[PDB]
């Protein structure tokens, strides 16, 4: 029963979202350029700044309603290309129809649009992520650098184009952009002194790993002038040229997506960059890369050993879960947490297309949305206890409630109790590893579901607990309504996107 | 291979019924039939349950 | 018990009380934060029950 | 800091002008200054600051609106599966 | 017996000796409606449940209730 | 159930009584519905009669 | 504008339609389809008259018609589909709609408003329909949906208020328990209940919600869901002028919901589930007290221990699912045999499958029933509230490893590891709780090391493979841990929380309900001759083996562990309530005020002690039915679904001189014990002389009674 | 029968650090 008409108002949605957020972007950009001669906040109820926040905030989040309803008439689209394709069985029939572009818009650099159910994922992962960012940068932002209240417009548009994109040149160019915004934000909005550091280092160990990304690129373009990420079919790369072009790939993307011993970077911008961008930064900023080591890895064809690379994300994983314990810092604990997660899911992607992708998606949602509650705690305590150390910070529970009972939940998520995505995550993975190599998959449950969660444990449960008897003039109240109901939509994700539909999973 | 795997889901679900309807006694005299050597049959193998690959040779898989 | 106290005479028996969130209940500020959130929940939910429910 | 204007027009804020009374007579040469604005904010009754004080029916209207919408897409979407312009309800249904 | 009350902060939103004048009222509107949902949860359950046969009932291996071997 | 159900919501809002619950009957009236039929159609052969 | 004349017409109206629809009714029937051949007759008087004496089917009609056209546009308004059926104009269908007249040829309103009303008549409700369908589930919903709502509302709520609904809804759930747990023992049957489809666990995989109550689920089911009703009773006194006893009501609703959760499992997933919370929420109780850091070590201590535990079952888990594509309870049951040949190749060695997976629970089932080496959490667990301790010690956490063991039997069956490892284990943790709770001075830690000794005979119990002896142990060894728990904590209570007996003397009179109860509860809890609590640990040595390698430790440390029940029951009893008043005077004199002195005076709550009656009385009557079920001649015990049959009822039923003998030794070791503790000065006293001449006058009747009694007659 | 003082802000006693809290105790 399915028609044409799905297929077309498939892809008109998703060519369209993408002018949505770019017409917008252009609107506010003219507005904040010409209203003022010099582009700073006006200290006055009549600024240009309060309309350029409603724009962005209300172009996101119009922008994901649109893109949940593309990406489900995308899912219908792919579910019946596969039955169209699968069908038929008559050798003269075949499934060859073909579908003429819109004359409204063109075609951003004239790319035709292909879209895939990780591209997709990712695309969400970056709207709800900026959403939560934006929500937490507003007191951040002030009267210079609201400029900044467009990054994560721009970082959505370059997020689109990367996913919605069949070149393997644009693809690695969009890869490559999101490091000057992230950069700027760091730099310009980040309160604490040692952030100036700290984007130094993101930047220099970042652009390793982009220069390997590049030269990996460089042989591939090369060798193979294509550029259409399908030709690659008909072009076999040897042995030496496909075991060089898998460590570089491998190495690069793991530069950002944080991998052992290239995590120094990710701790000291997770400890002195802002609040509300370290939640943007780990819950998405990492993930690009783990998209592209896969398009571009189940593209190649390698005929080496993957045990180096299962070893590399082990030792990571094992190294974030042993040092979990000695930290009293609780955003140092979380980006513990998330290179302990991110490792895993690089992990799910080292036998190249096989089912662990799966479980690497999956777990890229969970971690996300989880690194997103975890960080939003961790701000909501550094606001409101003028701290984020335990030495400081003791007895949440019995003065802010719900701010306690929100870390204990998170505790319990990140436990992974059945129920939840990072629970059926983590079933995938383990599953898939006790065959692939069962007394590894029994060391890496072990350190990680044991001696890393209890090490995550001690803190927050210490932070939770006890008897605030320090400092009783200047008390915080509670959560307020934006974070309580941020906290719950966290949690409200983690439930139920268990009930997505199967077929993708 | 998923349809390999509904076989294995299937044959896991009668086994189920059987226990419900029949009682302990003669359970296993009855399973001791065709059921059990489908479940045999259908072991991980022939039937890639939750491994990451199913490693088949290519007749394998044109088969 | 022997000396126990009715609540209606105990003076430190409290009755439901607090602020349940740091908003404040009269705040003359056109915030839209709260509306931002209470939007996407209600439009994910909508999206949820007329897309993909059943 | 917060740079919008308290004096909204929109509606007319809640006051009590008779908590704080100022003094006018009866000084001394060692007193400081009576203030000017003694108004409080006044606290509809009945208000109970330990929940949401919501009297609306819209929320729940839309919630029933919406389930009862995906009940009815859900009978058509089934209708059109098996090719019938409605479902045909069968004598007997069994556990499953 | 237990330990000496002592003052709670208004402002603070907790259960230190909390009392409710409408607890009978809020218990009768807590436990009815509750007591609907778990009704409509039984019945929707009900319709995937399974027992075995009865004292007096025997499973025919011919008939289709009786588990079904795959057929290749 | 639903008749019942906005009755006693309106007495709760007058005796001001929690009424979230009854919110909650009315709204999953048609979603309990909703997964009893899903629930029939689905061919799918727990332990019981056969498709 | 009258609501008595708008009544009158109305009832009116109702009548006239009532009439014109049975007229109508009998003129189709006669002329099923020749009636509009006089319905409609063009004759003008004619339709006239037919129109003003069908004016209420006419109207009623209009008003359906109109209604339908409306319904149909709101459909094709909100679906995009089709037309009314046909494309007709709204004219022409409303015109055809109220004439046509069929649509009440089958429609009496009496008819269809008696159906309305009986609809809902609830006499109609039989027990074959609740056998048919069980309402367990009905009652379990409403008991946790009660506890998350009075969790979330609590200013709602009050103390009073949290109190009363869930009392209300425990009591149905345990009533509703109550009725199903005869026909579940008894007449063989469970149910096998999927509320929908959870999660999916692979490519094409998906795992239902699914709970099973069988005999095994519902022998653990029944019993903490009847110890928490009275715990429940009993904690509103025993936290009474505390300021949260709401948190602590709730959590222990919690723990309960979880327990019972987990133990009625359907599958591996769901039972995992239960796994982690009963482990949660007990980390939960045990760190009640929030404010003390103290407390949260041994919370935290707790939380380790339960994560390890959770590690080795996920793995397990995970080891069963990729073995076989499936994580259903049954399934698994009846297929491990087949794969029983196999092995697994780990790192460097080929581990039988069997083996891997029973070591991983069994390694799991010890950690939460705090067997030797792994029992250290439990003696800091008991840092919470009594009910709490009552509720975790007695039934619900302590007995999970048990649940386990029983729920998947058929594969610790053919595990040589699981023979190996229960007995000796089991044995060293008996021996090492007995005499530790017999040399220990405080009343919660004797009742913890106990506990621990319990469950060591629970595992030897186990490995003898009698699982009806496993289950009576189990129900006895919970119903009087927790009524002694229960009597305990009213004794702290009154000694001002100081746990330590050393500080207590002469309380029998200050708490007087106390010491009767405790009096009861301790000589069946320690198996004492002449109890109910004798004929568990008598079947344990009926079945116990004694092909094992190392049965002279086992056996040695089973006589040992045995015997070591009478020391701490006698110390326990005594010195709590008989002994020289050791406490301090304020606790005393407090009490002792002439003021005090009324026909209220108490030093403990009514529904304390009516609550610990309740649970004794329903005790001893349930521990009566499933002695009767199994222990009786004709055996009436529902299917255990095991094909392993151990030999162990020989010796129960025809047991020969050799073993009738042999049970005599450990009775007179009992006896010896008995007379030791109680003949036996430790400090000098003014009755030394008449003691010493007591216990010669008693050697010496003992004699001369038996004499007269085999001989003399 | 006394009047008591209202529970002492003393029954919970603030903590004074004397000492350097060593890195190496984490
Ligand atoms: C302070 C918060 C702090 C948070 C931050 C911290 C977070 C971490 C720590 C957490 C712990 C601390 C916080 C807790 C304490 C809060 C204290 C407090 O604020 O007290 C006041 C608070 C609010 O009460 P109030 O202030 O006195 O009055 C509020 C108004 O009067 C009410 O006005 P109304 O009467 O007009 O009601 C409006 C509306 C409420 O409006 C909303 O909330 C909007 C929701 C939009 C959708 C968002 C996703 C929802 C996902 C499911 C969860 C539903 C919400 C329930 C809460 C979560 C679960 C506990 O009510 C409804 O109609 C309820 C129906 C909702 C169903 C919507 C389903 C959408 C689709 C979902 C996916 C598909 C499902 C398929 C199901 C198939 C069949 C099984 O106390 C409560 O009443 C607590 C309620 C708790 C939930 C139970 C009641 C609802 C049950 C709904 C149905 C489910 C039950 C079984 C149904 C079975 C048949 C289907
Ligand atoms: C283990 C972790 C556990 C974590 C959780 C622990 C427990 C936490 C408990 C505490 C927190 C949750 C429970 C309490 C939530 C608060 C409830 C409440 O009452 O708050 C009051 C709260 C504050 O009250 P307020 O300050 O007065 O604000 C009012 C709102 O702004 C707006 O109020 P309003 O009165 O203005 O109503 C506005 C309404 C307006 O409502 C209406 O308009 C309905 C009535 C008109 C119907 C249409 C008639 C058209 C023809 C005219 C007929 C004549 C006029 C009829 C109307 C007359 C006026 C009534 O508009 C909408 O709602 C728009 C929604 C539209 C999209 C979705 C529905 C449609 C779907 C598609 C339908 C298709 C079929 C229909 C087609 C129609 C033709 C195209 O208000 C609300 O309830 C707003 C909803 C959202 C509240 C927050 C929800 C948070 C949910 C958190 C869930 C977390 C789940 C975690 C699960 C974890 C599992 C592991
Ligand atoms: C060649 C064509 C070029 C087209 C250029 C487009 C020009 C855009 C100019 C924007 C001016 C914004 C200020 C207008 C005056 C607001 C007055 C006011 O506040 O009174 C309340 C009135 C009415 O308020 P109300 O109380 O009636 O609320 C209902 C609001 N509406 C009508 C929208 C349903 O005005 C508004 O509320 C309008 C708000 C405008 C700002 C919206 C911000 C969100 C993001 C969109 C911004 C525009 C970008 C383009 C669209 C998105 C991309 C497709
Ligand atoms: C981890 C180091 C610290 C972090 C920085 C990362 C730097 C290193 C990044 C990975 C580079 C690739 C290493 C693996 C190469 C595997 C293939 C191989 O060489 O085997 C012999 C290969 C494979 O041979 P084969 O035996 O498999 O098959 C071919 C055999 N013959 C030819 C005989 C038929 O043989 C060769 O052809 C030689 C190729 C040597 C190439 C070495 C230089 C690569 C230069 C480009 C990358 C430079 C990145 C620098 C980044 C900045 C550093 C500061
Ligand atoms: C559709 C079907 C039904 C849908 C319902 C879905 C329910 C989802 C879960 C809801 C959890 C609600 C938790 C509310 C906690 C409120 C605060 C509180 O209790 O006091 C905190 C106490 C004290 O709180 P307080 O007194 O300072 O403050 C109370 C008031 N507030 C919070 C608003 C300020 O602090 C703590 O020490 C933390 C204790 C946390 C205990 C959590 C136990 C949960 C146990 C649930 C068991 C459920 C079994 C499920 C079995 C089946 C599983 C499949
Ligand atoms: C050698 C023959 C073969 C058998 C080998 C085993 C020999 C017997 C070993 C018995 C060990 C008993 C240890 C009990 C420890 C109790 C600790 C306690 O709670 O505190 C003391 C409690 C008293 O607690 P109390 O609180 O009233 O006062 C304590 C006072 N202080 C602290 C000063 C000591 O009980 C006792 O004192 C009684 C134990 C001591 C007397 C032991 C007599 C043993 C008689 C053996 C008879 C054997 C019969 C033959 C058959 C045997 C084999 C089948
Ligand atoms: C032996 C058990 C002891 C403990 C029982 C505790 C109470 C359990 C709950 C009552 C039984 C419910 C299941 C009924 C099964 C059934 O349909 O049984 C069948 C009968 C009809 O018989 P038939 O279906 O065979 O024709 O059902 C009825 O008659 C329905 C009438 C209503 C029954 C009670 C509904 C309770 C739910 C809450 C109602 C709230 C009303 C409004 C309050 C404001």
């Amino acid at each position: 029963m399915f028609n044409l008409n799905t297929i077309y108002l498939s892809r008109i949605f998703i060519e369209f979202n993408f002018y949505f957020l770019f017409f917008l972007f252009l609107i506010s950009s003219i507005i904040f350029y010409f209203s003022k001669i010099i582009s700073i906040q006006n200290l006055n109820q009549n600024s240009v700044f309060n309309f350029l926040k409603l724009a962005n905030i209300f172009g996101i989040l119009i922008s994901f309603f649109i893109h949940i309803i593309s990406f489900w008439f995308y899912c219908i689209y792919s579910y019946n290309l596969s039955l169209n394709i699968f069908s038929d069985i008559n050798l003269y029939n075949s499934n060859s129809i073909e579908l003429l572009n819109n004359s409204l818009l063109p075609n951003y650099f004239k790319s035709n649009i292909t879209i895939d159910f990780f591209g997709l994922i990712l695309l969400t992962l970056a709207y709800i992520v900026g959403f939560v960012s934006i929500l937490a940068l507003d007191t951040r932002l002030y009267w210079k650098n609201i400029k900044y209240i467009f990054s994560f417009t721009i970082f959505l548009l370059i997020v689109y184009v990367y996913v919605t994109v069949s070149n393997i040149l644009l693809f690695f160019m969009c890869y490559e952009l999101l490091l000057i915004p992230s950069f700027l934000i760091v730099y310009f909005v980040s309160p604490s002194r040692r952030a100036i550091q700290a984007s130094l280092y993101f930047v220099i160990w970042t652009q390793l790993g982009s220069l390997l990304v590049l030269i990996a690129i460089s042989y591939i373009i090369s060798i193979t002038n294509t550029y259409e990420f399908n030709d690659l079919k008909y072009f076999n790369f040897t042995n030496s040229e496909s075991t060089i072009i898998i460590f570089l790939i491998f190495l690069g993307f793991g530069f950002k997506a944080p991998i052992w011993p290239f995590h120094y970077w990710l701790t000291k911008t997770h400890v002195e960059a802002p609040s509300g961008f370290s939640i943007y930064l780990s819950g998405f900023l990492v993930k690009t890369a783990l998209y592209g080591f896969y398009k571009f890895n189940t593209s190649i064809f390698i005929d080496i050993d993957s045990s180096i690379f299962i070893a590399i994300c082990i030792m990571g994983v094992v190294d974030s879960s042993l040092k979990m314990w000695g930290q009293t810092d609780l955003k140092k604990l979380v980006a513990y947490g998330t290179i302990q997660e991110m490792n895993i899911i690089y992990l799910a992607f080292c036998w190249g297309d096989s089912c662990a992708i799966l479980g690497g998606i999956l777990f890229s949602a969970t971690h996300a949305f989880l690194s997103a509650l975890m960080f939003f705690l961790v701000d909501c305590i550094y606001r409101r206890y003028h701290t984020r150390s335990l030495v400081e910070v003791n007895g949440i529970l019995h003065i802010t409630p719900n701010l306690g009972l929100s870390i204990l939940f998170m505790l319990v998520f990140f436990s992974g109790i059945p129920g939840t995505i990072k629970f059926i995550s983590e079933f995938y993975i383990f599953s898939g590893l006790l065959e692939a190599s069962p007394f590894i998959c029994f060391i890496l449950m072990l350190v990680a579901n044991v001696l890393g969660l209890i090490g995550f444990s001690k803190s927050w449960f210490n932070a939770t607990f006890g008897m605030p008897k320090k400092n009783t003039k200047y008390l915080p109240m509670d959560l307020s309504f934006k974070e309580s109901y941020i906290i719950l939509y966290c949690f409200f994700f983690l439930f139920i996107f268990s009930y997505f539909s199967s077929i993708f999973f | 291979e998923l349809f390999l795997n509904e076989y294995r889901k299937r044959i896991n679900n009668e086994v189920r019924r059987a226990a419900i309807l029949t009682p302990t006694s003669s359970l296993r005299e009855k399973m001791n039939h065709k059921i059990a050597d489908q479940i045999l049959d259908l072991s991980s193998p022939h039937v890639r349950g939750a491994h990451f690959q199913a490693v088949r040779s290519w007749t394998d898989a044109s088969k | 018990d022997a000396y126990y106290h009715d609540d209606t005479h105990e003076g430190l028996m409290n009755e439901p009380h607090g602020y349940l969130t740091m908003d404040d209940p009269m705040d003359l500020r056109p915030n839209y934060e709260k509306s931002a959130l209470e939007l996407l929940f209600l439009v994910s939910g909508g999206a949820i029950l007329a897309l993909m429910l059943g | 800091r917060q740079n919008f204007a308290k004096n909204i027009t929109t509606t007319d804020i809640p006051k009590d002008s008779h908590h704080f009374a100022a003094k006018r007579s009866g000084f001394t040469q060692t007193e400081q200054a009576p203030f000017a604005y003694n108004d409080v904010y006044q606290y509809p009754k009945d208000y109970k600051p330990w929940n949401y004080n919501y009297k609306g029916n819209g929320v729940l209207l839309a919630l029933f609106l919406g389930s009862a919408f995906s009940l009815v897409a859900y009978e058509r979407s089934y209708a059109s599966k098996t090719g019938r312009y409605q479902r045909k309800v069968q004598q007997n249904y069994y556990q499953i | 017996g237990g330990f000496q009350k002592y003052p709670i902060p208004r402002y603070l939103h907790v259960g230190q000796w909390i009392v409710n004048k409408n607890w009978k009222w809020n218990t009768f509107h807590m436990f009815f409606p509750t007591a609907i949902l778990c009704f409509m949860v039984w019945r929707n359950s009900m319709i995937s449940t399974a027992k075995p046969p009865n004292y007096g009932e025997y499973v025919d291996p011919q008939s289709p209730v009786a588990p079904k071997a795959i057929k290749y | 159930i639903i008749g019942v159900s906005f009755l006693a919501r309106r007495h709760a809002l007058k005796v001001g009584a929690p009424r979230i619950f009854w919110s909650g009957c009315i709204v999953g009236v048609p979603l309990a519905a909703i997964i009893s039929r899903g629930k029939s159609d689905q061919l799918d052969e727990l332990v019981g009669a056969r498709k | 504008f009258n609501s008595i004349l708008f009544l009158l017409f109305f009832i009116v109206n109702l009548y006239w339609f009532n009439s014109g629809l049975i007229f109508f009714n009998s003129v189709y029937k006669i002329h099923h389809d020749a009636w509009t051949l006089i319905f409609q007759t063009d004759s003008i008087l004619n339709k006239l008259k037919i129109y003003f004496f069908l004016l209420p089917l006419y109207i009623s009609s209009f008003i359906h018609s109109i209604s339908t056209w409306y319904y149909n546009y709101i459909l094709n308004f909100l679906l995009f589909s089709e037309n009314l059926n046909t494309n007709t104009n709204f004219v022409d269908y409303i015109t055809y709609n109220t004439l046509l007249l069929s649509k009440f040829e089958d429609f009496n309103l009496f008819v269809y408003i008696k159906t309305l009303l009986i609809t809902f008549d609830i006499r109609q409700i039989n027990l074959d329909f609740l056998n048919e369908y069980p309402i367990i589930l009905l009652t379990g919903l409403l008991f946790l949906f009660t506890t998350i709502f009075s969790l979330i509302c609590l200013s709602y709520l009050g103390l009073y208020g949290v109190f009363i609904l869930n009392l209300a809804s425990i009591l149905l759930f345990w009533l509703s328990m109550l009725y199903y747990f005869n026909l579940i023992v008894s007449e063989n049957y469970y149910y096998y209940i999927s509320l929908g489809k959870w999660m999916y666990l692979s490519n094409g995989f998906r795992v239902s919600f699914d709970l099973l109550i069988d005999l095994t689920s519902i022998s653990f089911s029944f019993l903490t869901l009847t110890i928490g009703v009275f715990v429940y009773i009993y904690t509103f006194s025993y936290f009474r002028y505390e300021p949260l006893v709401e948190r602590l009501i709730l959590f222990l609703n919690s723990f309960m919901i979880s327990m019972i959760l987990l133990v009625s499992s359907g599958n591996f997933i769901v039972l995992f589930l239960g796994w982690e919370l009963i482990g949660l929420t007990s980390f939960f109780l045990i760190n009640f007290w929030s404010t003390r850091v103290g407390t949260l070590k041994a919370a935290f201590k707790a939380f380790s221990f339960n994560k390890l535990s959770d590690l080795f079952l996920f793995f397990a888990i995970l080891i069963i699912f990729s073995t076989t594509y499936n994580l259903d309870i049954l399934s698994f049951n009846n297929q491990i045999y087949l794969y029983e040949s196999y092995n697994i190749d780990m790192f460097y060695w080929s581990i039988n499958l069997i083996e891997i997976i029973s070591f991983f629970f069994i390694s799991c089932a010890f950690i939460k029933s705090a067997q030797f080496g792994a029992h250290i959490w439990l003696p800091d667990s008991m840092e919470a509230p009594v009910p709490a301790s009552a509720l975790i010690h007695s039934a619900t956490l302590v007995s999970a490893g048990i649940y386990l063991l029983l729920r998947l039997s058929p594969l610790f069956e053919l595990s040589k590891y699981a023979y190996f490892i229960l007995p000796l284990i089991g044995s060293v943790t008996a021996f090492y709780g007995g005499l530790v709770s017999a040399f220990q001075s405080d009343t919660k830690k004797t009742l913890a090391y106990s506990t621990i000794s319990h469950c060591g005979f629970l595992m030897v119990s186990y490995s003898t493979g009698v699982l009806e002896f496993v289950i009576l142990y189990l129900y006895v060894h919970g119903f009087f841990k927790a009524a002694t728990f229960l009597c305990v904590g009213n004794v702290n209570r009154f000694n001002r929380n100081i746990q330590d007996f050393k500080r207590m003397g002469g309380f029998y009179k200050y708490l007087p309900f106390e010491c009767l109860a405790s009096f009861v509860c301790m000589i069946n809890l320690s198996g004492l001759p002449l109890t109910l609590g004798f004929y568990i640990k008598h079947l344990l040595f009926i079945g116990l083996v004694e092909s094992y390698t190392l049965y002279p430790l086992i056996f040695s440390s089973l006589i040992l562990g045995a015997i070591a029940g009478v020391f701490y029951s006698y110390r326990l009893f005594y010195s709590i309530f008989f002994d020289t008043k050791k406490g301090k005077k304020a606790i005393y004199l407090q009490a002792s005020r002439i003021i005090l002195n009324s026909k209220f005076y108490s030093n403990t709550s009514l529904a304390s002690n009516l609550s610990i009656t309740f649970l004794v009385l329903i005790s001893y009557t349930v521990i009566l039915y499933l002695y009767c079920t199994t222990l009786n001649n004709y055996y009436s015990l529902s299917d255990l679904k095991s094909i392993y049959i151990n030999n162990a009822y020989s010796y129960f039923y025809k047991p020969d001189y050799n073993f009738l003998n042999a049970v005599s030794i450990l009775n007179w070791f009992v006896i010896i014990l008995l007379i030791s503790v109680i003949y036996l000065n430790w400090r000098w006293s003014y009755y030394y002389t008449k003691s010493i001449d007591s216990l010669s006058k008693f050697i010496l009747f003992s004699f001369f009674f038996f004499i007269f009694s085999k001989y003399i007659l | 029968g006394w009047d008591r003082p209202d529970v002492p802000l003393s029954f919970n006693p603030l903590y004074v650090h004397k000492r350097e809290l060593s890195i190496f105790d984490t």
